[PDB]
């Protein structure tokens, strides 16, 4: 009944910890795990219907009331996320199935990759910072064991960078977290909401809004705080990058989009300016990295960069139609990059050499691959009957009505130079004549990659089904009131 | 309606032709291409009983209407004029392509296929009353004539010539965007008829709307200093070298201007820049095209040299909106002789590529 | 030139305008004449070229006929077409504006009638003639001032220095150590932070919270304060172990 | 007394910090477990620091010590020593395969 609301949480867990009893068995751990994955998509799904139809979801977790105790809210955007992340995990989960080998799956990978799945949907639907904090490390620790499991050199060397830069973090959220508890006395989103707009006009509270978009930026990498995350995500084999690319730098997004239209609201103008700025060297940062690389990964890594930055500049302003546009910007990165780094493993098991100079002439052997990879660089750069359109169109008119004309045409250059970069892939490897690589027959691992296009391109078609989701999505953001009425009855 | 199935007609039959092209192993697939263009051309006749007396055809297809987005389409005189160039050349581009490519030699469902989707997004680009439909209809022209300069992917030069006309064309288009959102907020609504009948100056984002579309329409038609991709486009096939760039992509931008004219054209800015760089082009191509020794850069800088000139005609005719002295009215017979060398530039520029490829 | 005549007539500077397009129809003679003149002309040379018989197909040829012979339709018969087609075209461009229409047709239906731009026209004709028997002359002048200006040149350069200098940047701030990065993130952190402290005036400093120090916390204190400094201070590892 | 604690928790982030910008991976490990020490005492400090008795219902005393520090306190404490066993394993498997301790060498 109400326990619905866990079913993306409880689903997961149990079936980790079930495939702990099982490691030389490899066919039960691939059964088990699609099985229980195909479960959580119907789950999540039944989730969103449920937060659709009546109003938003809140469970006490014990049977202790809204203050005392911990709570679990949905509401229609942590259900979209999780949804998402349910598509995301099961592609990921069946190019698992062909990609990773036999000797790294034998050693507890499908029940590091459900540790994962269950860090990042108990990150997105959660009522209390402290336990946001517990979800947060639960993440990180089976990205960190996922990132090094195998024990090559390389991701050796970058899971002691990852490492390292996620326990500074981690101990910055602590103390953020401190100063917090100091100032205000509670612990959960909606009393200490509540709270905060009760002495709204004290400068401690800009002090630790601008430490927590310290904190969020280092988990979602915004300049000057992205610095780890090109060595970091270069490092890992292809599917554990795709849940890594899919995943980890946009539950940082959601946290500051919960922090900051629900938290902080009052003296808007000093913590609004700060993230415009942030958003814009974003963007630029991740421009700049996009053209500068003749290398797949980090040109989709760039991507990701720049992506984040122009999800945060449609943050940074408080209307519903940069808050709807950077939802709907948001869904549709989140599905599109875990999609273009399992074209990029595709490429790479075909060529046997990831440089862009070394290889040319796969359309004459992979038409399909190649119109496939076409379609979605097209669907990244934000062409109308594509997925990435009417997100970025929302932000620019969101932008435009708000006087920031430089700012929009800094969106606009960022869409082709991402698209230029996306189609020096496509033009260089896929078109010229056959020197590069060696005929060997694919099979199986493109059919996940091609259900995320077939989901992409309908979502595309389909703005006025997936959009009043968005719409009470936005009609909660904008409006707290309904949230701190929700939680504290 | 009838016409919601001719807008939509190229797209199906593009889906539909790969299917002819490796079912039918005898029969020549542009054949199978041939029909529909003629149908959509003798279509296209049947409206100018309707229009010479001053009515138009309005029709409506929401596409998402809680953002009040729809496909509209509203076919006046000039939409008729680009329509019916378009269908004719068109069908007649086809015939040329059947009798110029090869069968055993030649991926032809591709040709066919991308040829069509250029068709069906120019023909979209034309009859286009909702500024966000206008815009995807740009960029699926856009992206198949991108598709259509590369069809030699086996050569470098053909490659360079994509991906320069492929930037340029997309730094206009996303900066058209960009002013057809700004012009979107300084009126009320997104249809192109209710822009029209409402002021506009007094807003602070008429100006950068008018520099921003100004600025995409400059970079579609090849004018100064934007006229760069379309020399070295011309290591197309022949057919793909006469149909756009003799009729149809390098006049979406003309339509532009000529289509905004009734708003923008109230303003100086809008009508001594379009007259302005149109007679820098015209003079600088005109210059330009008795240098080289092959016979398609001389006809491409011939394209950019009448495409400045038919602009320039469409900035005097802008200058006609503001005032004329005692009835004299003489500044509207320029914007006659726009759209008069507008039609007659199509017609024996298609026939000069024509001629060059035989040869 | 009826058009752009009539143009320099509201403003002085724009009588600069027609005789600037004046010459560039002169130009436009130039190619087109020497177009015909270098492609069919001359001899034919039986050595480089492929064919005994460049008979062309028929089927090649039919659109080029259509096309053609609707050039010359709409050149010997220019009034249907334009009453058909061309004057809603300009009764859509110039919306709003024709309180009255018949100026515009009888426009329409006015073909001949003495101007003075068919002298121009006789003087376009006069010039390109003696203009392009000339040109193996001007050749080489017109060769270099060609090569004097062009727009490839500025654009390729560009996209050069576009790719170098972001490749430069990555090269200059992605070292790989990770000391480098700690540095730029501690540094950003400490600015944003004092930066966020500055900006305001941090009132209402109230001491009434604190509670009342004792002895124990205080040697306590010292001693954790001499462990710190014997761990930062260390040259051994395992004295900083211990 | 709290400001002591605060003057003696920035010394412990000072040098915590001091030993991660270092030359040597088991100098930046032992940095973590400084700031970990830094950031659990400061949880402590801001809890509050006022004589109580302990918490814990038995004593019958007027007013007891906050009892949810010590809790956030005691979650953080498990989740930073399970981290930091992990890292140094990985400290340990890093110098047996690569050879070498030296952080900046590190390419
Ligand atoms: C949930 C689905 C569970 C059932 C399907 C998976 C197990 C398939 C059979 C594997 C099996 O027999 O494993 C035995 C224990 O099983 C188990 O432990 C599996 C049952 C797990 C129950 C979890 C709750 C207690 C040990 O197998 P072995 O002795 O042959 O191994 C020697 C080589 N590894
Ligand atoms: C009525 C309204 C309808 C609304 C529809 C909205 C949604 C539209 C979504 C479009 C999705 C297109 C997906 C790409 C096509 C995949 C084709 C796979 C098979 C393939 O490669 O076929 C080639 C021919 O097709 C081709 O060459 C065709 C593909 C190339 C053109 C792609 C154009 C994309 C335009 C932008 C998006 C719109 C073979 O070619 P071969 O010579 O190698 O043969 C080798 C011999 N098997
Ligand atoms: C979600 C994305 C689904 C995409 C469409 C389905 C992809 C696979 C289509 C069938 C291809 C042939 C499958 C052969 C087979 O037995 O594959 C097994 C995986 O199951 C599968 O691949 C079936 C997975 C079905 C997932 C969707 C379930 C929805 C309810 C084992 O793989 P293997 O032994 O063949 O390969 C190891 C080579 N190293
Ligand atoms: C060997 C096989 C190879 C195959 C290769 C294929 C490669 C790609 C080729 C092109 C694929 C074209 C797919 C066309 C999909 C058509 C639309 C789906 C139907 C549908 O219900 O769409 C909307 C909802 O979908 C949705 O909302 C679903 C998408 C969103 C999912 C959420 C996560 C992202 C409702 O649209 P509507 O009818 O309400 O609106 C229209 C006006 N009212
Ligand atoms: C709201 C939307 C508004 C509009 C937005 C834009 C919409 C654009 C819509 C147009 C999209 C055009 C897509 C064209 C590509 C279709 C690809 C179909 C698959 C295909 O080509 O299959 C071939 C035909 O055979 C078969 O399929 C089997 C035949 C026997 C049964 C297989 O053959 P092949 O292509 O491999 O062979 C080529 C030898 N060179
Ligand atoms: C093949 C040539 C077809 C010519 C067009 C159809 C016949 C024709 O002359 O139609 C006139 C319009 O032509 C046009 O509008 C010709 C358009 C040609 C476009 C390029 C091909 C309208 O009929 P009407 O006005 O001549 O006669 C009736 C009252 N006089
Ligand atoms: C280069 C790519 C972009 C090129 C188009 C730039 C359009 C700028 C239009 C003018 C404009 O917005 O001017 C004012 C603010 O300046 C601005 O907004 C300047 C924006 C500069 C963007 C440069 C991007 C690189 C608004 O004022 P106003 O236009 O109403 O005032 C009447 C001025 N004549
Ligand atoms: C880039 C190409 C376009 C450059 C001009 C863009 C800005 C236009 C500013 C407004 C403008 O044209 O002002 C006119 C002066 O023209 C000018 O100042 C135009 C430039 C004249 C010098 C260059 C001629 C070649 C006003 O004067 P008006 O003539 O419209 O006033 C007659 C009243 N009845
Ligand atoms: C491991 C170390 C654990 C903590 C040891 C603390 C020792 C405290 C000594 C103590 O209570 O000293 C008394 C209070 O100090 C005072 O009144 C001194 C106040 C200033 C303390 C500064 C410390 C540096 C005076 O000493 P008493 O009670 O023994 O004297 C009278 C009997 N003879
Ligand atoms: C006072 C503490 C109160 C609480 C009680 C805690 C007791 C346990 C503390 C941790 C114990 C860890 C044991 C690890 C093994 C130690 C013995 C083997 C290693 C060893 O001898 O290393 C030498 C020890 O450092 C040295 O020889 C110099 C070490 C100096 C340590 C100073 C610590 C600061 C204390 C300040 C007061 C704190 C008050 C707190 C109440 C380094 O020397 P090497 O390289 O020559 O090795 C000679 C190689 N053959
Ligand atoms: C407020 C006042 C200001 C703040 C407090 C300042 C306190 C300063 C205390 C003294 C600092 C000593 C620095 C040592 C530098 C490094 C060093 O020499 O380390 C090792 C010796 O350690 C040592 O000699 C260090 C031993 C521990 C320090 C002294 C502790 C006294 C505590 C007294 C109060 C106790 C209260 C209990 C609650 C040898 O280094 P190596 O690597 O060469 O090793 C070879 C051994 N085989
Ligand atoms: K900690
Ligand atoms: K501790």
């Amino acid at each position: 009944m109400s326990n619905l609301l866990l079913l993306p949480i409880v689903i997961p867990l149990v079936t980790a910890i079930v495939l702990i009893f099982f490691p030389k068995h490899v066919f039960w751990q691939r059964v088990v795990s699609l099985a229980a994955t195909v479960g959580l998509v119907v789950a999540s799904g039944a989730l969103l219907h449920r937060v659709h139809t009546d109003g938003i979801q809140t469970l006490n977790v014990g049977n202790w009331p809204a203050p005392f105790g911990i709570t679990l809210v949905s509401d229609s955007l942590s259900a979209l996320l999780v949804l998402t992340t349910s598509i995301i995990a099961l592609a990921c989960l069946v190019y698992s199935f062909y990609a990773i080998g036999h000797k790294r799956e034998t050693f507890y990978y499908y029940s590091f990759f459900q540790f994962l799945i269950v860090g990042v949907n108990g990150a997105f639907t959660t009522g209390d910072l402290f336990n946001l904090f517990v979800f947060f490390e639960v993440m990180l620790m089976s990205s960190y064991v996922l990132l090094v499991l195998g024990g090559t050199k390389i991701q050796l060397r970058e899971t002691i960078k990852y490492t390292l830069v996620n326990v500074i973090s981690s101990a910055l959220f602590v103390v953020a977290v401190a100063y917090l508890y100091a100032v205000t006395g509670t612990l959960n989103m909606a009393h200490l909401a509540d709270r905060i707009n009760a002495l709204g006009s004290s400068p401690i509270l800009t002090v630790i809004a601008v430490l927590f978009i310290i904190v969020f930026g280092l988990k979602g990498a915004i300049f000057p705080l992205y610095f780890w995350l090109p060595g970091a995500y270069y490092a890992p084999p292809t599917p554990v990058l795709a849940l890594f690319g899919g995943l980890l730098t946009k539950v940082g997004v959601y946290s500051i989009l919960r922090t900051f239209t629900l938290l902080f609201t009052h003296d808007a103008a000093y913590t609004h300016t700060l993230l415009a700025w942030l958003a814009l060297g974003t963007i630029i940062i991740g421009v700049i990295g996009a053209v500068a690389y003749n290398d797949m990964r980090y040109i989709v890594i760039y991507n990701i960069i720049a992506a984040v930055g122009v999800m945060i500049f449609g943050i940074s302003i408080m209307t519903p139609e940069s808050v709807e546009g950077t939802i709907f910007y948001l869904l549709q990165d989140m599905v599109m990059k875990a999609m273009l780094f399992l074209f990029v493993g595709i490429i790479f098991s075909i060529t046997r050499s990831n440089d862009i100079r070394s290889f040319s002439g796969l359309i004459t052997s992979y038409p399909l691959l190649g119109w496939a990879f076409f379609i979605a660089a097209l669907s990244l750069a934000g062409i109308p009957p594509l997925s990435g359109f009417i997100g970025k169109l929302l932000i620019v008119k969101a932008s435009f009505d708000a006087q920031l004309i430089f700012e929009a045409i800094v969106i606009l250059l960022s869409s082709l130079l991402v698209l230029y970069s996306v189609m020096k892939i496509f033009m260089n490897g896929f078109w010229g004549e056959k020197k590069g690589f060696e005929q060997k027959q694919v099979d199986g691992r493109l059919f996940p990659v091609l259900f995320l296009l077939v989901l992409s391109v309908a979502y595309g078609i389909g703005i006025e089904f997936v959009r009043p989701f968005v719409l009470d999505a936005v009609n909660v953001l904008v409006d707290p009131s309904m949230y701190i009425e929700a939680v504290l009855k | 309606p009838t016409l919601h199935i001719a807008m939509f007609a190229p797209f199906l039959l593009a889906l539909l032709v790969p299917f002819f092209y490796k079912c039918i192993r005898s029969l020549h697939v542009g054949w199978f291409v041939f029909p529909l263009p003629i149908a959509l051309f003798v279509y296209f006749l049947s409206y100018i009983d309707d229009v010479r007396n001053d009515e138009v055809i309005r029709a409506t297809m929401p596409w998402i209407p809680s953002l009040r987005i729809s496909f509209d389409a509203y076919v006046d005189g000039l939409s008729l004029l680009f329509a019916l160039l378009i269908t004719g050349i068109g069908s007649l581009v086809v015939l040329y392509s059947i009798y110029y490519l090869q069968k055993g030699k030649e991926p032809l469902g591709n040709f066919y296929v991308y040829l069509l989707l250029f068709m069906g997004a120019m023909l979209g680009v034309v009859l286009s009353d909702h500024l966000i439909a206008l815009y995807m209809f740009w960029e699926l022209t856009s992206i198949s004539s991108f598709l259509l300069i590369a069809y030699w992917f086996k050569r470098d030069r053909s490659r360079y010539g994509a991906q320069k006309s492929m930037l340029i064309t997309m730094f206009g288009g996303l900066l058209m965007l960009g002013g057809f959102v700004a012009l979107a907020i300084a009126g009320g609504t997104y249809n192109i008829r209710e822009l029209v009948h409402t002021p506009l100056t007094e807003h602070p984002l008429f100006i950068p709307a008018l520099v921003l579309i100004l600025f995409g329409a400059f970079t579609k038609s090849a004018q100064f200093p934007f006229y760069i991709w379309l020399p070295d486009a011309m290591e197309a096939p022949t057919p793909v070298s006469a149909y756009l760039h003799s009729a149809t992509m390098v006049k979406a931008g003309i339509y532009v201007i000529a289509r905004l004219t009734p708003i923008f054209a109230v303003s100086s800015v809008w009508v001594w820049t379009v007259a302005l760089v149109g007679l820098v082009t015209l003079c600088w191509a005109s210059f330009l095209a008795s240098k080289q020794t092959d016979l398609k850069a001389i006809l491409a800088y011939s394209t950019v040299s009448q495409l400045g000139l038919i602009t320039s005609l469409l900035g005097i005719g802008g200058l006609s909106f503001h005032y004329d002295g005692m009835g004299e009215n003489v500044f509207m017979v320029a914007v006659l002789a726009a759209i008069f060398h507008l039609f007659n530039h199509a017609t024996f520029k298609g026939s000069l590529f024509m001629v060059v490829g035989i040869v | 030139f009826t058009a752009m005549l009539r143009a320099k007539d509201v403003a002085g500077w724009a009588v600069i305008l027609p005789v600037v397009a004046w010459v560039a129809s002169i130009f436009t003679f130039l190619y087109s004449a020497l177009l015909v003149s270098r492609t069919f002309f001359g001899t034919y040379k039986p050595h480089v070229l492929k064919k005994e018989a460049h008979e062309a197909p028929f089927g090649m040829l039919i659109a080029p006929i259509v096309l053609a012979s609707l050039v010359v339709f709409i050149g010997f018969v220019p009034n249907v077409l334009s009453d058909s087609v061309l004057a809603p075209a300009v009764y859509a461009v110039l919306y709003g504006l024709f309180a009255p229409n018949e100026a515009l047709d009888v426009h329409i239906s006015h073909w001949h009638g003495f101007t003075p731009e068919l002298f121009m026209t006789i003087g376009v004709l006069l010039f390109g003639l003696v203009l392009y028997r000339t040109f193996p002359k001007w050749k080489k002048i017109y060769y270099r001032l060609s090569e004097r200006m062009s727009l490839n040149f500025f654009y390729d350069q560009s996209f050069v220095w576009m790719e170098r200098g972001a490749r430069s940047f990555i090269s200059r701030v992605m070292n790989g150590s990770m000391r480098t990065y700690l540095m730029y993130i501690f540094t950003s952190l400490v600015a944003l932070l004092l930066f966020t402290i500055g900006w305001h005036e941090q009132w209402h400093i109230d001491l009434s919270r604190l509670a009342h120090v004792r002895v124990y916390e205080v040697v306590l204190a010292i001693g954790i304060l001499a462990a710190t400094v014997t761990t930062v201070i260390a040259k051994s590892r395992l004295t900083a172990i211990v | 007394m709290e400001l002591l604690m605060i003057v003696v928790i920035g010394c412990l982030f000072a040098a915590a910090t001091y030993l991660l910008l270092s030359k040597s991976l088991l100098r930046i490990i032992i940095g973590t477990g400084l700031l970990s020490h830094g950031a659990h005492l400061l949880l402590l400090t801001m809890g509050g620091l006022k004589a109580g008795a302990p918490p814990l219902l038995g004593e019958k005393a007027s007013r007891y010590v906050d009892p949810l520090p010590q809790a956030l306190i005691l979650t953080a404490i498990v989740i930073s020593f399970g981290v930091t066993a992990f890292f140094l394993v990985l400290a340990y498997r890093s110098y047996q395969e690569i050879g070498t301790d030296h952080m900046e060498g590190m390419k």
